[PDB]
């Protein structure tokens, strides 16, 4: 549904911004909002696009708030697939994500490698991986690359 | 030159001339045994030519394997490739075999397997070679003159409670 | 070391009998977790769980070791950075001990220098000891049909008004006294009155010496106590005998009374987790949760146990799946009979009925 | 004999058909406290 | 160049032994009943086993191996295929794991899941397989290629036949080619470890580890790993079978497999069915057992011999388990507890046993005694059903009858020349005039000694008991043929003889307090020797 | 719509054999057949049959082959009707599976035409006017427990006792006498028994490679899923109906055994959910047991007996399974091991023995 919705006006950015919007205003909110919540008697919901406080007011009324993050997760996909670019995760290990030129390079080698990536453009993305101590991994449309190091 | 079909009317390969030269090739007769059930693998039935010549390789064969293997009997091994012949497949076993069987015996010093084998081919074949009678008789002979005639522990005397079955 | 997730903060979401769903921001913590309510909540006693169960990432569902009373929504839970501990050592000699391994006895604070935690992985294959020696339980028909293993497992099934508690005390009264190795005690689900009998019971027999040295240990869960410590109450207990059994290599003996609690127990909880009931309402994991309880009481290497335990049949029914299950995690099964028991034969055996695996020519005489 | 191999019967069919209500009651349970799933209505029709 | 792995996605929920996960949004997806690793470590990794793929996305897996180390939010990989585990003769004489993985103690890959033989591909079951007991090799035919249950009660010797019967093969696979030797898988779960430490060391002390693999899934292993084995332990006979040779899979046992699935598929939210097991329990045992079948001539030859265990609680053979795995199976071996206590061991319940393949099975000379001995036990029972309140007639059935119960009884297994000459023995009566209490002494000094020789009354010249190469003779030719027949009935002849005039007499004679004891504990070494 | 035949489908999941399949352009039927085309390095073909609706676009199916190696969104593509079944003279001394595929390895069937499996019930107008009976040439069965035609026998007895010896000398004697063919139906039956029951069918001639065959064979084995050891019946019913129309013959359909088609129901239902009844057995018994039942009986152009091998569970003839069964047989055969034991042939026992014709309104 947000898709369509932003597709009928070519922008897509808003809804991301509104996610934005919407995690910065879940972490000011109390514990288990969610639960009681509702969306037009909050105050920070009220500056949302109209496509996401419609979505906001339906996923309420159905009673299904939880799943605001899963949401955005596939729009952002659905997006990144649109725009052709192609987002690896890269793996780190708990505080410290300057040593990303490796996983750089290895995430062009398997982006060349992905024959069907060509007309994407690569991205990365960085996240925590508490498990791994040291090095890192990549991950790329499934292909996964272990580099990294645990606690032995 | 004839067709046989099997089981369920399918034809099998006739030609198992290039099975018996790897089995006259072979050195342990395992190694025959693998042969034979490679060719039951390939559909190409043992015949009593094949089954003579597993037994020539028996005879002809150091050991069982390159490693000594306990309890192995040449006479045994063939006794049951035999009964697989005769029961499993329906093939009466020649002349050839027999004596084969009565050769090994004689190596071996069983005269009494080599009595029994006397026995079996008088019944059925045509009577037992003089050269393998002549030599069992003379093995038992020197197994009686060395004493050796039957084990010790038999020949011991024991009494009612002085068995010791363990 | 420390683990990443101590002093991890968690919120409770939903409560229902025994069981509660805790929510972490950070991420659920580990499974068998131990986490402490910190809210006072007005409660005379702390409040515990273990959790059981991720539900998601962040969501995890676990049981109470203690009543659930005075208990709100969005309450605030600490991770123990680690599973449930108990104290080991010699210093537990002669004392009375909870699932949680607090002190019960009212008889002073307990000397702890090290804390191992309930759950263990159990030994493996090559592991095991080959003992094959007859034990003297100075009873006929125990000594004659079916001849203990030391280092073995004991298994005396039976109803109830058949005389399995009676003969557990007549077995502690004729070896533990004078055997070198020391005992452990498990009483799980069973009446307060009896344990505390039994340790009066020891202590006329100086088994407890306050003054001196003693030989033996108690855990006690019974009844009155909730579900989880019912069913923890045993591992806990089991690292106790563990522990003396690896780290001494002592030949100890553990005798618990009774084990289908801890099944029981299991099950009032199953469909609260939400598990469909599998058999005459057991929880469907009871083979796997008794399998691994009964091997990791076993003999070892180093150390040697040797394991009575008793064992409840419903309406005397031997074809319940718990005791059906239980019957191959033993070396000898003391069956009893209530029809015996009526006739005046005490104790109430049926050695058709009874089986022992070191009854061969080889290993007795 | 005749008699009590009937009421054998009889009592192994009940047991059989007790359980099965049991357990399919307690799915039941379990299941209809889960059903869900979105509903495409007016929820602004108020 | 680099390791890539096909990551599907998280973990979502866990419950005991198994677990629920979750894909990441555009992923290419993973198969049914394929394996995959769940990354709890960077270098270390938790095997599972795919068994459900909703409609959502999520997908159901069954741990295997480091349940501990799961936790919600690992990463997951899948390989893609289906259960490959390692099978060949370097597996022989081993301990190992449904997945491949060797157990410590003190050649190619095979798919556990395979289709089992069509219609053509099969052969009728002529071959013998001997357990070495007299009872079962007599009333109740095995034929390579059957499937036989051993259905008794807790504590009843069902393992030990299964073990005594594969200790039989190793003379045998000793002696014989390998073509026709027997190789042996025994499938323990969940039982325990240190029951498969002491049937270990006993295959180890008689020497069968050499043609015997040992398959363990035993307690404190998980469910799923209990309820792979017995497939693995198939896969690894069918190496062999389709490679013309002959396998022995053992299970011990297909009840708890049963509620290792059950629990599974509860876990799983699956529907249940009768005692709460799946529909697909049934089906689950007949795709198990079909695999065991006798390959026809143009498939190789080879052969796979099935010998599951089952358990009956009180008797209670109505069971749902029970009922079907007795109908899927091509006949069964009932042991009686009441046969156990009362001495009959192995107390095999010969009304409740039977063979559906039949006494084609059967070797000749044996095919043969069994035609009358058949008959001569049943004729005995008959009169025995009738002896319950009454003085019996002791009439030539009866006390052959009773002579052949006497042999039955047994510890270890019996070659086959030993107990054929016995049981002719019996069977024509030359211990007719022997006493019931005696005969398992009289077959003991007839068997491990002789008396002929001792006494210097030999007269024979190649059948003697201590030639035990004679049991292929014997199995060529029948008893009763003028080859062996004169020789076999003058030894008889004169070994009774002998007993009666020297050691029954004795025997009869004895009266004192110390005699009568040596006496006695002599007749149960004897009984538990042979 | 009318036309479904080469609609395509994605599959959308997969729960043992439980197969959920998405079409965008609408689910096919009911009893429709499918094929996974996706090539999923399996050895064998995939079909699924279509038995629910879940909604405009989702329809469920069972599989009648394992789902081994099967991925959400495989591709799935109709087969235009109901599954189809080869039919003819070809078919003769031939053995088939529920697809219709021989596993013989003999050749192509080389068969002129196929039919549907699931084929409704001939009418009440279309039954015969008139009751009748089959003369088997056994002194026996048509002395004492004389036949119908269009009827159902119910056999009982286990191994020993010459049930195999007694079908090949029925069709032996039907076709020496009325002149119709027959067609044995193996479901849930050991494979074993059934290679046995080949080789000597082929010994005796009944079913001559280099000749003229008498009896056609079709195996759903127990190693087989619970729908193709369902369907298997269905399908030798199909090629009996063939035969009775087409050629307007007395066919003799035996079935080994009824009792493993009721289990193969039974689990079918249970994992499609549905609760069970009784015992445990499905609540659709006796609509399944009548939608097979009925489609045997005599028509005005030919006759359709049956042969059904009754297996009892717990020796309790009060069980639903037996019961219902009972209330749709027509006569009964009894075969005791006593007589047998005792050296009469074949072992019968006339007193056991039962039929609903021994009356003088149709017999003399
Ligand atoms: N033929 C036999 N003669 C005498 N004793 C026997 C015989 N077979 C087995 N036993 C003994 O019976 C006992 C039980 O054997 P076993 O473990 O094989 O039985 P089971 O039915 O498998 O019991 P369980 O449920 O414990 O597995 C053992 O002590 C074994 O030595
Ligand atoms: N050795 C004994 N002699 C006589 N009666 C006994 C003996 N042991 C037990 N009993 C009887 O059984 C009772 C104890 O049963 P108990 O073992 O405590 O049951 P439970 O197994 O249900 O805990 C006694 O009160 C007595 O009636
Ligand atoms: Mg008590
Ligand atoms: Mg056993």
């Amino acid at each position: 549904f947000l898709y369509k919705a932003a597709e009928e006006k070519g922008n897509f950015d808003n809804i991301l911004s509104d996610f934005q919007k919407i995690a910065a205003a879940a972490s000011k909110l109390p514990i288990f909002w969610e639960r009681t919540a509702v969306v037009e008697k909050i105050p920070e919901f009220k500056q949302l696009s109209e496509p996401t406080f419609f979505t906001l007011v339906w996923m309420q009324n159905n009673g299904m708030l939880e799943l605001i993050q899963e949401v955005a997760e596939v729009y952002e996909t659905f997006v990144n697939a649109k725009q052709k670019k192609a987002v690896a995760k890269i793996f780190v290990a708990p505080g410290g994500e300057k040593n990303v030129e490796e996983a750089r390079r290895v995430a062009e080698e398997l982006h060349k490698g992905l024959k069907e990536l060509a007309d994407y453009t690569l991205v990365l993305k960085t996240v925590v991986d508490r498990t791994i101590v040291k090095g890192f991994a990549v991950e790329l449309a499934g292909q996964y690359v272990n580099k990294a190091e645990g606690q032995q | 030159a004839a067709k046989k079909y099997d089981l369920f009317g399918y034809e099998v390969d006739t030609n198992t001339a290039p099975w018996i030269e790897k089995i006259k090739k072979c050195k342990y007769y395992d190694e025959a045994g693998e042969v034979l059930v490679n060719m039951n693998v390939s559909n190409c039935p043992p015949d009593i030519a094949t089954y003579n010549a597993t037994l020539q390789c028996i005879y002809q064969s150091p050991s069982k394997q390159s490693t000594p293997v306990d309890n192995e009997s040449k006479f045994c091994a063939m006794m049951d490739l035999l009964e697989e012949m005769q029961h499993r497949n329906r093939l009466k076993p020649n002349e050839e075999s027999w004596t084969w069987v009565m050769k090994e015996c004689v190596k071996s010093g069983q005269f009494r397997l080599g009595y029994c084998i006397q026995q079996v081919m008088e019944t059925e074949c045509k009577g037992c070679p003089a050269d393998l009678v002549k030599a069992n008789e003379a093995n038992a002979q020197k197994a009686k003159t060395e004493g050796k005639e039957h084990p010790g522990h038999l020949s011991q005397q024991a009494g009612l409670f002085d068995v010791k079955v363990e | 070391p420390v683990a990443d997730h101590k002093g991890r903060v968690g919120h409770v979401s939903q409560v229902i009998g025994a069981v509660v769903d805790v929510h972490f921001a950070d991420g659920v913590p580990p499974v068998l977790t131990a986490l402490d309510v910190v809210d006072k909540l007005g409660r005379d006693e702390p409040l515990t769980l273990e959790i059981v169960q991720h539900l998601d990432a962040h969501t995890g569902r676990c049981i109470a070791m203690q009543t659930t009373d005075l208990l709100k929504l969005k309450a605030k839970v600490v991770s123990t950075g680690g599973n449930i501990s108990v104290p080991v050592g010699r210093e537990t000699l002669g004392r009375i001990f909870n699932v949680l391994g607090d002190a019960i006895d009212q008889r002073g604070p307990v000397g702890e220098k090290l804390r191992m935690p309930i759950h263990a992985v159990a030994p493996k294959l090559a592991d095991q000891a080959a003992e094959d020696a007859v034990l003297t339980t100075g009873i006929k028909v125990i000594d004659l049909i079916l001849p203990y293993c030391k280092g073995g497992k004991i298994g005396l099934f039976g109803g109830a008004g058949v005389g399995k508690t009676v003969i557990i005390m007549e077995l502690i009264n004729n070896v533990a006294k004078g055997h070198g190795g020391f005992s452990v005690f498990a009483g799980v689900g069973e009446r307060t009155r009896e344990g505390t009998d039994l340790y009066l019971e020891m202590m006329q027999s100086k088994v407890i010496d306050l003054k001196g040295e003693s030989k033996c240990v108690l855990v006690y869960g019974q009844m009155n106590e909730p579900p989880g410590a019912r069913a923890r109450v045993a591992q806990s207990a089991l690292t106790m005998a563990e522990y003396f059994r690896d780290v001494e290599g002592q030949d100890v003996l553990l005798f618990i009374d009774n084990i289908f609690r801890f099944t029981q127990a299991n099950s009032e909880v199953s469909a609260l987790l939400g598990r469909i009931p599998a058999a005459v309402g057991y929880q469907p994991t009871l083979a796997e949760d008794l399998g691994q309880l009964q091997e990791r009481i076993t003999s070892t290497t180093k150390g040697s146990i040797t394991s009575v335990q008793a064992v409840y049949v419903p309406a005397d029914d031997i074809t319940d799946p718990a005791p059906a299950t239980t019957f191959s995690h033993l070396d000898a099964t003391t069956v009893l009979d209530r029809a015996v028991a009526e006739s005046g034969i005490y104790p109430a055996v049926n050695p058709l009925e009874c089986a022992s695996r070191i009854m061969d020519p080889d290993v007795i005489s | 004999q005749q008699r009590t191999s009937s009421l054998y019967n009889k009592t192994r069919q009940f047991g059989i058909t007790a359980a099965l209500i049991e357990i399919l009651s307690a799915m039941s349970s379990l299941e209809g406290n889960a059903m869900k799933g979105v509903r495409r209505n007016k929820f602004w029709e108020g | 160049f680099f390791k890539t792995t096909e990551m599907i996605g998280y973990v979502h929920s866990i419950d005991g032994t198994i677990a629920t996960l979750i894909p990441a949004p555009g992923n290419p997806g993973v198969a049914y009943n394929t394996i995959i690793q769940i990354q709890v470590s960077p270098t270390t990794f938790a095997a599972g086993l795919v068994f459900n793929l909703e409609k959502d996305g999520r997908i159901g897996i069954i741990l295997m191996d480091n349940i501990t180390e799961v936790q919600s939010g690992q990463k997951v990989m899948a390989t893609g295929q289906l259960l490959h585990i390692p099978v060949g003769a370097g597996v022989l004489g081993k301990v190992v794991n449904p997945l491949g993985h060797e157990v410590p103690v003190g050649s190619t890959l095979g798919k556990v899941d395979t289709g089992a033989p069509n219609i053509v591909s099969r052969s009728p079951v002529n071959y013998n397989l001997l357990t070495g007991f007299k009872a079962v090799d007599t009333m109740i035919p095995i034929g390579r290629g059957q499937r036989e249950l051993i259905v008794g009660d807790r504590q009843t010797g069902k393992t030990s036949i299964a073990v005594s019967t594969i200790i039989n093969q190793v003379r045998i696979n000793q002696q014989i080619l390998s073509k026709n030797a027997v190789i042996s898988i025994y499938v323990s779960i969940g039982q325990r470890c240190s029951n498969v430490a002491r049937i270990h060391r006993l295959l180890q002390s008689y020497g069968a580890l050499r043609y015997t693999t040992v398959m363990a899934a035993t307690a404190a292993e998980p469910a799923g790993l209990q309820y792979l084995a017995p497939y693995a332990g198939v896969t690894m006979g069918e190496y062999f079978m389709n490679r013309g040779r002959h396998c022995l899979c053992v299970y011990d046992d297909l009840s708890k497999q049963a509620v290792a699935y059950r629990q599974i598929s509860l876990l799983l939210r699956r529907p249940p069915g009768r005692e709460a097991y799946p529909g697909d329990v049934f089906y689950l045992h007949s795709r198990l057992l079909e695999r065991a079948a006798m390959l026809s001539p143009g498939k190789g030859g080879g052969s796979v011999t099935a010998l599951p265990i089952v358990e009956t609680l009180s008797n209670d053979v109505t069971a749902y388990i029970v009922t079907n795995v007795i109908s899927i199976t091509d006949g069964q071996i009932y042991l009686d507890t009441k046969l156990f206590t009362g001495g009959q061991r192995p107390a095999v319940n010969i009304g409740l046993s039977v063979s559906r393949v039949g006494s084609s099975a059967q070797n000749a000379a044996m095919k043969g005694v069994a035609g009358k001995l058949k008959g001569i036990l049943a004729e005995y029972r008959k009169l025995a059903a009738d002896s319950v309140g009454g003085q019996q007639v002791q009439t030539i059935p009866m006390i052959r009858g009773a002579r052949f119960v006497a042999l039955f009884n047994q510890k270890q297994p019996s070659y086959f020349m030993n107990a054929i000459v016995s049981l002719y023995a019996c069977l024509n009566g030359y211990l007719d005039d022997v006493k019931v209490q005696y005969v398992k002494f009289y077959e003991y000094l007839l068997v491990h000694r002789d008396l002929g020789i001792m006494y210097g009354t030999a007269k024979n010249k190649f059948f003697y008991m201590y030639v035990q190469e004679l049991n292929y003779l014997i199995r060529f030719f029948t008893l009763n043929s003028p080859i062996l027949h004169g020789e076999l009935e003058e030894m008889l002849k004169q070994h009774t003889h002998l007993f009666l005039q020297h050691y029954q007499s004795k025997m009869n004679a004895i009266k004192s307090e110390k005699d009568v004891k040596a006496l006695k504990n002599l007749l149960y070494s004897c009984k538990r020797a042979v």
